[PDB]
């Protein structure tokens, strides 16, 4: 596990198309450490999900995957609300 | 697919179908996928391993998945390798799709073999990373890294997640590739691997100390001595 | 890969007279090629090199012109001194490759 | 160019091994010139038999000799070797060593060449 | 209504993409028979929807349809939280 | 589109816009469409019959369909009919798209007629049943069976919800289609719609009880004796 | 701000692909009028977007989107139940 | 993206992070977005206005969106103009792809100049609108409107939200374009920006009051009196 | 081959029909041969009318005999059964019942042939 | 056709303009003709100038009078007029007015033409 | 754009005799062309169009025909009356075109 | 569909002599012909088939052989029990085709 993280991701915080930076400078970047075992950590998840990955994909007709993470996010509220939502029990995560 | 969160910059998995009262999710924008780089583990990147590490199968149709953010490759390949009868061993990239935009060494293959039918599958199922996207198989002529996506849970938190080395093939796989390093289109040094991406540079640097790139047919193939 | 011929095996030059030396090439290699002197139990030394360019330290009576895979080396004047095996020597691909040589009698 | 300096000749028992070496002069050489050598079997011109570029510590040979000569070069002392192995009749010959302006892969030639020296068996 | 039903579907319970039974062992199959009248009131179902389902494509852009289970199932929670909810009333299907 | 709902093992069918406060739906794993087969309903099934529930129209682009899980096929057809001046009936299909991969016997039937311009879609508006996906058009050389679409919510419960006969048409529609199936390329019998897929295979069975293919142009039809 | 409103839409209110109106008969339209600036509000509306649009495409792979609406339901769900409910508190919208 | 709310026939605009307790959205139904026209505000929409308001750059992908509604078009464009060396300046529209179907007059613009590389985006990057769907560059022979979008939540309420004139042009972007309005393939007139689409049409129709085509080769180019 | 059997010669008006029968032995014939006929009008060669393989029960003919000649078998006796419908002067011929080997659409012959029997008309 | 009447003729000093001018009858000719006018020079024939569609109020004109000369006419007279601007001596000659038939770009041709007059210089 | 010639420049015609103008375009235009009969001083008058039409009031002794690139205009029993220069006018494209006309002499 | 013709129309073969019938088709099928022998008032029995091979029964005086289009059919030492009109068929196609027969007489 290298320690060391050079990461870069999608530079979409905060224009026009041919008044703009083409589509190169799009891009922004920065450095992790691995800190409380972040990194090494994350990989180990990344390796495991790669057979979750393929199951999923054999499982469909998708053919660029956009679905997961709003998949998830479905899901996510059905769980506290998958229908139903009981007031005074346990289990609706309810304050 | 399990998701990851990162609670007090710690690890933590959750279980898909718990009630996890801890975890809140006020918006889609804290649900990232991380293409990672097969550097992290210390895994060979030269290239016969990574040729050692590809495949073919027929039968099987490709799959692609979007990803947001990843890892720096130091390594990462462009392979176009023809078959041996003249045909491309690879198919053309999809519009839309676009090479890994984020390395700083990049092998390029090209030559020759007899490649196989079916498409270039990586060998322990690991996806060919390309821009902000990847994919189960090798497209002719694109930048990759190979990788694995995790898929993350962040709280609100402000985190957000060159040269070419010239090599040309020679059977493709068959028992073993008689890989070369191009220096220029008639000087070429046999490929061994214990040449890291450093090494190779090192060693064009050296040629062209006391030297340049000139015109015809010499065609000689050197090695290196073991010492 | 490279290849070059001997001509004449042998040729007879008096001394004063001009020596000729025909080198021909399988390959449109004029320009890569390089002459050399061989005197009997001695080190070739270079003489013309490329086409007409001559060495270090030679003499102008050495001189030749080509095109394509023809080259023709000549001596003007050959002396006692120059009664040497002369070499056609092809540079151009690898491996290299040379006539057997021209030796000169009187 | 450099002195060229070649080693005595000798006379081994076929299947015997020679170490031709020639310590020629010239330091700079390591980076300008490559050390070549050739096989001058009687009767026959200066066969080529490999190269070597000390600068990189990169050497080339003709398919004649693979399994059979060994070419390398002290570097520091610009010394050029050869491990004649498994030397028979047929490689009667006079070796030599020369300076041939580096090569990569384009034309080249030497304007030097040394004396050599004759290697032969029984 | 043939009362027999030998149905298939695709084998997700629970893999390398060259390392696997090509795409061709990704089915999976079995029988049911019309208990209680599923099989038939099932395909009296399926054959109301074939309107229904040719007004919806008319309708739309998209040319290979995935939306309609998770739009129904964003739906399906916007009819239990409508942007909101009474607690005290007889429409959020509270316990 | 309703969505059914299986309780207790009986289906009833929520209304689209009410409260039904007695559907729980904890994953979209519950949500389900289902692909059936124009066979429950006893409809004929064979080539005539086929052809007539098809048509033409241009100017109507068609549309495609995704589906989890489907019926059975006794029965399904794969069309690959040229137009009379040489081009194609039907469109190419797309990438992605396979035909119908759980079918008994299918009918392949090529040949040639006046084909109008459009898209060959269906009369009642059934869909065309491929793998994994349905579409409004028949597409060439796909099997394909007919169908319809029911979209279901389910309970937790663990429930999971070959020949070739060949046949060469002639002028494809135009009253009729003198459709001739195929023994051999030489030897033919004039269709005729009372032949099951089953009579059809135990007549072909016959036919080489006490015989074999051979070599060339006898080009006979047969009838069979209407007893 | 031109006030008067000529538009059209999708007529998807409320059908077989050879017996129907090609695929023309498909736009239904009308008149509406500028009634308290909501034709000029909208436009510049409309206008103002353009910027946020454009970056939100920049940022993304989709090539023709579709996820916009469903995208913003899926938000709109979280910020009333963000994985989380206070019955007590004043920010949860209930009654 | 913010999402306007109309209440009470208002236009307001709510926070897109804000807990707005008074919006209540029970179905997807709700929510809809709007394709409007520059004209709206209006911009001139001749000819040369709309070449002006065009560019190219390379390296660029293209994006696209869909919409629900729109807004009516007095005026719209079909471009279809050749490269100088013969080549197309504009991309084939991808399948699924129309112009747009709700407009007067059409501006139809062909000829040809020296097009540099790259897609033809708009100026301040509007969006091209076509049929139910609208992107950041124009397609070949594709009409089109310019226009904008707006994201709508609506209350439960029922609001629901020809010719051509053929241009040539004639060096296309360098610093003028010598347009001609044909009137016929022998018949033009130079164009001037003062003629309004109606204007164009009226000028037609006098031309052939007393008059029809004919037949070849006259190739004459009239111009207006100033007056 | 099998032993073809023939019935008798007859003369019926013009428009009448004849049905033409050959109760031939031969069991094992109905899944190994056709069963063969022809119309070999006077000064003409044997014109083929049709064939049936009663195994599958399946027949074919000539267009000449499109909707006048019925061709048919009774499978459990093997024997052979013409209906030549609308029976004219341009019929008379001597008809004749053979076993071909089994046809499918490829190339056939005959081994054996019976005498025939006339048909005519007035 | 017309009568057509055309103006006197005159001499300027070379650099001077003239304006020359046919009040032509005929006011259905707005529709039906174009106005047309010629410069014959001296020796010459009738080289073409330009043409006038009233109904229009289009014009067109040869590449030889570009910022010379002025093609228009008085609508509710009928009156050609031009503007022979800079008038030099190369511009002698005899201006004459003329009825086409609408011309649009297709074949055409005047039945009528007029005397026409003399413009020149000195 | 037209173009065409001019020929004879003069055509000898004693009255009585039938005299001949020869029209030569460069293009296949002769159902669009135009003749003109022009007397010294005198506008033009229309005498044909197209190929061989007539134009209003001109007698018949004014014919002629053509194809292509050629017509032939004739005047029967040309006339003292008729003695005018006479014009090959072509009117297909534009610029329109002319000779500069035949001079008839006795 | 095959084609076949009758030739000669008739022989004249003392007994003794040897027979020929010449069999010409339009396909190239002499793989595919079948020969008969037809005695006045008797049923045709098969002699040869395919090309040379010999039916049943049949005496080594009848043969015979081909290639493509033609077929020569002879019998050697032709007797009076062979004075029959000897028919070349054609099976190769569907309809099937035939000559009209060659008669022997003495
Ligand atoms: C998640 O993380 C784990 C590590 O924690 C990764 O584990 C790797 O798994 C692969 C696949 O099994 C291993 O590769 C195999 O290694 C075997 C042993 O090789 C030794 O000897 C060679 C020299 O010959 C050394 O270079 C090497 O380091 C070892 O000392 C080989 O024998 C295997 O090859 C055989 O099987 C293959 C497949 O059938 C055939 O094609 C071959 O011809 C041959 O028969 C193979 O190379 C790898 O070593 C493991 N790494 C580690 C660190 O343990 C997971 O792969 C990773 N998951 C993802 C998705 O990335
Ligand atoms: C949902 O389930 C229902 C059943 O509950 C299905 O109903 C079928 O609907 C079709 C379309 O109307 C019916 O087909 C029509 O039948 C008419 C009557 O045919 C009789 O005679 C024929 C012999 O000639 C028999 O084979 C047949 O069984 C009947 O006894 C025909 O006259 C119709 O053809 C005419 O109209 C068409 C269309 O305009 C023209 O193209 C023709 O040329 C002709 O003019 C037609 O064939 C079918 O019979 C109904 N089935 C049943 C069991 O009632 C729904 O279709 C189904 N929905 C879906 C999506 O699958
Ligand atoms: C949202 O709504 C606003 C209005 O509220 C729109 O604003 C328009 O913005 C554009 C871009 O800046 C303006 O266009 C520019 O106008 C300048 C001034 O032109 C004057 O002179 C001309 C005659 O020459 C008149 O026709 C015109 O009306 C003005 O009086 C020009 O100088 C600009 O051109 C220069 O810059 C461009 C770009 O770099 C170069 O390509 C040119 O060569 C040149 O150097 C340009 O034309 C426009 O006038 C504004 N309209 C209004 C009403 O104010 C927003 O565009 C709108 N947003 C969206 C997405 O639609
Ligand atoms: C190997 O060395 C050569 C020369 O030092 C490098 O090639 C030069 O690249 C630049 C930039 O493209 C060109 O402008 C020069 O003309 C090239 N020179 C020669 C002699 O080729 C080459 O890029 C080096 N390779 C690597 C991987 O660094
Ligand atoms: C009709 O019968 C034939 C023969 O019994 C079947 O054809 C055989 O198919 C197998 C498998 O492809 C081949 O190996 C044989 O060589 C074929 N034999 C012949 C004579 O063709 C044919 O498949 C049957 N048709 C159906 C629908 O069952
Ligand atoms: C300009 O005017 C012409 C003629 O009035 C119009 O052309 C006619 O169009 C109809 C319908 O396509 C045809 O049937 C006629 O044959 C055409 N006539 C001629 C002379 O071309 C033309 O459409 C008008 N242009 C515009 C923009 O209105
Ligand atoms: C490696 O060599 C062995 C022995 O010749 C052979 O059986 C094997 O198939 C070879 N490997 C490949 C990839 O061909
Ligand atoms: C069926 O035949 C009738 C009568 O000839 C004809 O009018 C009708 O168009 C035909 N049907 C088709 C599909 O052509
Ligand atoms: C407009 O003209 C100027 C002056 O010649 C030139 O510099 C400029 O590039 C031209 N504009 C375009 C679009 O070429």
């Amino acid at each position: 596990c290298n320690p060391n993280l050079h990461y870069w991701t999608t530079q979409d915080e905060g224009w026009i198309p041919y008044f703009g930076p083409a589509a190169e400078g799009i891009y922004t970047e920065g450095i992790m450490h691995n800190q409380n075992g972040l990194i090494c950590g994350l990989r180990q998840l990344a390796n495991e999900t790669t057979q979750a990955l393929q199951l999923f994909l054999r499982a469909t007709t998708e053919l660029r995957t956009f679905s997961i993470l709003n998949r998830k996010a479905i899901d996510f509220l059905l769980q506290r609300w998958g229908g139903t939502c009981h007031i005074l029990g346990p289990d609706c995560c309810i304050e | 697919i399990p998701l990851g969160v990162v609670h007090n910059n710690t690890l933590q998995v959750s279980d898909i179908d718990k009630l996890v009262c801890r975890d809140k999710l006020s918006s889609t924008s804290q649900l990232k996928s991380v293409g990672l780089n097969l550097e992290g583990n210390g895994v060979a990147t030269d290239v016969p391993t990574a040729t050692k590490r590809w495949g073919f199968r027929a039968g099987v149709p490709p799959k692609v998945v979007n990803y947001e953010a990843g890892e720096w490759a130091e390594n990462c390949y462009n392979l176009d390798i023809k078959k041996a009868d003249g045909s491309e061993c690879l198919p053309e990239a999809p519009e839309g799709v676009r090479g890994f935009p984020r390395c700083r060494y990049v092998h390029k293959v090209s030559g020759t073999g007899p490649c196989p039918e079916g498409y270039a599958f990586h060998k322990e199922g690991a996806f060919f990373l390309y821009d902000r996207l990847a994919s189960t198989i090798i497209y002719r002529s694109t930048t990759f890294s190979e990788g694995v996506v995790a898929f993350l849970i962040l709280p609100e938190t402000k985190k957000d997640f060159t040269v070419t080395l010239n090599y040309v093939a020679d059977n493709f796989g068959t028992n073993m590739t008689n890989f070369l390093f191009q220096v220029d289109h008639l000087t070429y040094v046999q490929l061994e691997p214990r040449f890291t991406p450093q090494f190779l540079v090192q060693l064009n640097e050296t040629i062209y100390t006391n030297g340049r790139r000139s015109n015809t047919t010499g065609t000689l193939i050197w090695k290196v001595n073991p010492t | 890969e490279i290849v070059m011929t001997q001509s004449p095996a042998i040729m007879s030059v008096s001394p004063g007279k001009r020596a000729t030396l025909s080198c021909r090439a399988s390959q449109s290699v004029s320009s890569n090629l390089a002459w050399y002197q061989r005197k009997p139990g001695q080190a070739p030394r270079l003489l013309i090199y490329g086409s007409s360019t001559r060495a270090t330290g030679i003499p102008a009576r050495f001189s030749g012109s080509g095109s394509g895979t023809e080259f023709t080396l000549t001596i003007s004047s050959l002396q006692s001194e120059d009664f040497a095996v002369y070499y056609c020597l092809q540079y151009y691909n690898w491996p290299r490759t040379f006539g057997q040589g021209t030796k000169v009698e009187i | 160019q450099v002195q060229l300096v070649q080693s005595g000749a000798e006379v081994k028992k076929p299947g015997s091994s020679v170490k031709v070496s020639c310590r020629a002069s010239g330091d700079s050489f390591s980076r300008k010139y490559g050390i070549s050598w050739v096989r001058q079997a009687p009767g026959q011109g200066f066969e080529w038999m490999g190269t070597i570029m000390p600068i990189v510590g990169l050497t080339t040979s003709a398919q004649k000799f693979q399994g059979r000569v060994t070419i390398t070069a002290d570097k520091s002392t610009s010394t050029a070797h050869m491990e004649l192995n498994s030397l028979t009749s047929e490689d009667t010959a006079i070796y030599y060593c020369a300076r041939d302006e580096i090569i990569g892969a384009r034309p080249h030639w030497f304007d030097s060449w040394g004396q050599g020296t004759l290697v032969t068996v029984s």
